[PDB]
RNA sequence: CAGAAGUGUGCAGC
RNA sequence: CUGCAUGGCUGUCGUCAGCUCGUGUUGUGAAAUGUUGGGUUAAGUCCCGCAACGAGCGCAACCCUUAUCCUUUGUUGCCAG
RNA sequence: AAGGCGGCCCCCUGGACGAAGACUGACGCUCAGGUGCGAAAGCGUGGGGAGCAAACAGGAUUAGAUACCCUGGUAGUCCACGCCGUAAACGAUGUCGACUUGGAGGUUGUGCCCUUGAGGCGUGGCUUCCGGAGCUAACGCGUUAAGUCGACCGCCUGGGGA
RNA sequence: GGCGUAAAGCGCACGCAGGCGGUUUGUUAAGUCAGAUGUGAAAUCCCCGGGCUCAACCUGGGAACUGCAUCUGAUACUGG
């Protein structure tokens, strides 16, 4: 990745000077027309820092997470999540999805026998309502637990879209001692993030840029 | 490994509708000697139960101090809420000169010799934080010159 | 408030009669007193051989009893040698001639009778009620009740004020008329008085 | 728009 | 004699829609969240949202009776031809 | 300074703040005792008296109603000159000085930029509301600190009695 | 150790005595620091040892007597 490709996905576009954090001041290059710009000259070096310790941990078969909730990122998240074999939360992240995993692997325990009954248990035994009922039931399952029903554990790293936004997910993985990798924008705090990413983190074209250069270096630390 | 202690056991009370549900809350800590401990404060409808809860609670929220071969390194302050708590290093064969709540917190530590005083509230709870936030902050020689970039003979 | 005992509402609908006998009303009071007695007599009889049931039948114009026990050996005796004893001590209560046979309860742990006796001779022999409580409710259920609850009332541990105390572990679902809840009742002698112990187990739907 | 008062004293649930 | 030492049984708020627990999280703590919010229902009934995720006792259903039909048997019941 | 100050005009008069310099050269800060100012009610002497209204009278309401409500009504409220010296006189927060992430507004100076405006960017004074670290028993405070420090003064030591 | 709400900021201000004092150079040596000398009665109190059949008691030596005073030096800080 160089400047000229961040420029092009236009992720030095902070957010408006009233929303802004002090503490990402270190990060910022100045205002125009009173909206902040992230100084892409340090993102650069910090975001192939983060790339090399993905590429380490990928290298040693570690489980990578991608975490985001936003209405468009969440299909590119999921895109780049199977396009590198790991696992994503794009709906909405459960409070305890990790704090708690002891509980949640019920619940995705239950999706894969529900899963199983449905298409090889011949479903259509049921009644009407039930069929129903119970497919919705697979349905919500699905939505929340999709991308982790595979995950067998805890995983090694989460990557994260919105500091802000995610800041559950972030705080959890604190809380169990797991590094974070996250995008960090101006109005995002910091402290959380193990490896800060300064950047935007709403433009779709930008997620673009970080999902595709994160699954390019997980495939190569798998490939080894 | 883990020695293990229960320091207190509290009858709290919630009001209702119908009159009085009594709980049971219990505080322990746990440590290896050696330098590391954590406490546990648990509650449950049962004692054992509260005091089962607060061993699981224990045995992770633990944390490492540097003992001066089973002493402190230096007096160190400690406070939380309203109890305030000195503790002073001594000589070998002192003992722990201290009360139950933070005799239970330095024995589970393995600091052998102690003088420590409780000032204020001796409320058990509070005096155990200030006792694990005292030790926390305590630092010993090697690292004080790291900080300072001096070598150890600076001592 | 009060429930419907448990056995009672679901006389069949999922359980079956403890006595089954066609009687008109001549001879029916007379039939209900004669089982009583035997009832009361069996009861007294093998208080230690741990009979759960005691089912009684009057075919052609005969008296025949069943018992369901964790413990037949002892019910049958050496030989068989006792069985004799209890037959004929039976028909000469009941009058009509009779025979005796005995079923063995395999686990007796998911027995709610079983259970409930216990509980109540380990109160009678000082035990702590919360220790023979947590021991019923484990063992039941590590033996693969789907459900268990008991429950113990009245001036526990000698205390001056009565009170009841109830421990609960899996489904337990009481309005569910196909739910086969096992269900008993059993009382303490202590030198304070009785003390009253409830069980309920349950075992599935249908 | 009107509508006052409620004798003393206790005990379990660790 | 003591229901103010008890068991069992029963009334009542009330057939009212409520009452709790595990794990997680928040608070020095008693505790809180869940169980609250927008709609909806006879109903903590159901759906969306949400640091909560699940579960239990309740609601509902299973049970009896009544309102329609069909098969089978047809006396001590019935009488279209 | 606090108590406080509101139609318009004139006379006398105090303080604050901003720009640019010039000047003196530590002349400063706090303050026991002391001195001054100090809402309303109240007091003295002389005026004025519309409205309002303690006291008081009558009518109601009520078990009663020395009240609440209604009809009246005196001191007082206003003016001059004295006295009194207290208030939830409150930010329930002593005065002075330094340091420490931000955001949105009000009001009043001033600099620069095509001044093109109902415009952009800087720099002072005072002031309102959120909130970060930190602090606090908690509530909360939060560059106008209840944060980190220094100087001086006032005050507290269980509830009643008081 | 405290003073927003638990007891506690005078209603506000001025100001004498008092407490406190930006920065630089020189000088003094009052505060401060160092050294020496005298004094600080014995007993009592600590340490090391003796004697009573042990102990309590008695007793030898030491330390201490956290101080006071007078000389001779230092001048960073404070005061002049
Ligand atoms: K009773
Ligand atoms: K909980
Ligand atoms: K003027
Ligand atoms: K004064
Ligand atoms: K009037
Ligand atoms: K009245
Ligand atoms: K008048
Ligand atoms: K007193
Ligand atoms: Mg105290
Ligand atoms: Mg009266
Ligand atoms: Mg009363
Ligand atoms: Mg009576
Ligand atoms: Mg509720
Ligand atoms: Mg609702
Ligand atoms: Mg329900
Ligand atoms: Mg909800
Ligand atoms: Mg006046
Ligand atoms: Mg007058
Ligand atoms: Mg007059
Ligand atoms: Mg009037
Ligand atoms: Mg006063
Ligand atoms: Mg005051
Ligand atoms: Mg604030
Ligand atoms: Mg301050
Ligand atoms: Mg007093
Ligand atoms: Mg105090
Ligand atoms: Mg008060
Ligand atoms: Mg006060
Ligand atoms: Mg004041
Ligand atoms: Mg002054
Ligand atoms: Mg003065
Ligand atoms: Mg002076
Ligand atoms: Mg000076
Ligand atoms: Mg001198
Ligand atoms: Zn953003």
């Amino acid at each position: 990745v160089s400047m000229r490709d961040m420029l092009k996905a236009g992720v030095h576009f902070g957010h408006q000077t009233r929303y802004w954090n002090p503490k990402m001041k270190p990060f910022i290059f100045g205002a125009r027309n009173k909206v902040h710009i992230i100084n892409l000259e340090k993102t650069v070096p910090m975001f192939n820092e983060a790339l090399a310790e993905l590429n380490k941990i990928a290298s040693r078969k570690g489980k990578i997470l991608f975490v985001g909730t936003k209405r468009a990122a969440s299909e590119a998240v999921k895109d780049a999540a199977l396009s590198c074999d790991q696992f994503f939360v794009n709906h909405r992240w459960l409070g305890g999805m990790l704090t708690n995993w002891k509980t949640v692997r019920q619940s995705i325990k239950r999706l894969k026998d529900l899963e199983t009954q449905s298409q090889d248990g011949t479903f259509d035994k049921l009644t009407k309502k039930e069929a129903l009922m119970r497919t919705r039931e697979l349905e919500k399952l699905e939505n929340s637990l999709g991308g982790i029903k595979d995950m067998g554990g805890l995983p090694d790293a989460l990557f994260v879209i919105d500091a802000d936004h995610e800041h559950i997910a972030i705080k959890e993985a604190n809380n169990l001692g797991i590094p974070v990798f996250a995008i960090v924008d101006t109005n995002s705090d910091p402290d959380g993030v193990d490896f800060v990413i300064p950047g935007n983190d709403d433009a779709i074209r930008a997620v673009t840029l970080y999902l595709g250069a994160v699954a390019a270096t997980v495939r190569e630390g798998r490939s080894q | 490994e883990l020695q293990e202690k229960l320091i207190a056991v509290n009858r709290v009370s919630k009001t209702v509708k119908g009159g009085r549900i009594f709980s049971f809350t219990a505080l322990t800590v746990v440590g290896d000697g050696n330098g590391r401990v954590g406490f546990g404060y648990g509650k449950a409808r049962e004692v054992p139960a509260a005091i089962q809860k607060a061993m699981e609670k224990a045995r992770r929220n633990m944390i490492n101090v540097a003992l001066n071969n089973g002493t402190l390194q230096h007096p160190v302050k400690g406070v939380h809420t309203g109890s305030r708590v000195f503790m002073q290093p001594a000589s070998e064969g002192t003992g722990i000169i201290a009360g139950g709540a933070m005799r239970a917190v330095l024995e589970v530590a393995g600091v052998h010799n102690v003088l420590a005083k409780a000032y204020g509230s001796t409320n058990p709870i509070n005096v155990v934080r200030a006792t694990i936030d005292g030790l926390e902050n305590m630092n010993s020689p090697e690292m004080v010159a790291a900080k300072r970039g001096k070598s150890v003979e600076e001592i | 408030g009060q429930k419907v005992h448990p056995n009672g509402i679901r006389l069949g609908i999922v359980k079956p009669w403890n006595s089954t006998w066609f009687a008109n009303t001549k001879e029916f009071a007379d039939n209900l007193d004669s089982d009583f007695k035997v009832r009361q007599y069996l009861t007294k009889e093998l208080a230690k051989a741990s009979v759960s049931r005691i089912v009684i039948e009057r075919p052609a114009k005969s008296i025949r009893v069943t018992i369901h026990t964790a413990r037949p050996g002892i019910v049958i005796g050496k030989k068989g040698e006792d069985v004799e004893k209890l037959r004929k001590v039976v028909a000469d209560i009941a009058g009509v001639p009779a025979q005796i046979n005995i079923a063995e309860v395999r686990k007796p742990e998911l027995d709610a009778k079983l259970v409930a006796d216990s509980i109540t001779s380990q109160l009678e022999r000082r035990v702590m009620f919360r220790r023979a409580m947590k021991r019923a409710v484990q063992n039941a259920m590590r033996l693969g009740a789907k459900g268990i609850k008991v429950e113990v009332s009245g001036r526990l541990g000698g205390a001056e004020i009565a009170r009841t105390e109830w421990y609960r572990e899996g489904r337990v679902p009481l309005h569910t008329l196909r739910a086969d809840i096992d269900y008993n009742t059993s009382e303490a002698h202590t030198t304070y008085g009785v003390i009253g112990v409830k069980v309920w187990i349950f075992k599935g739907e249908i």
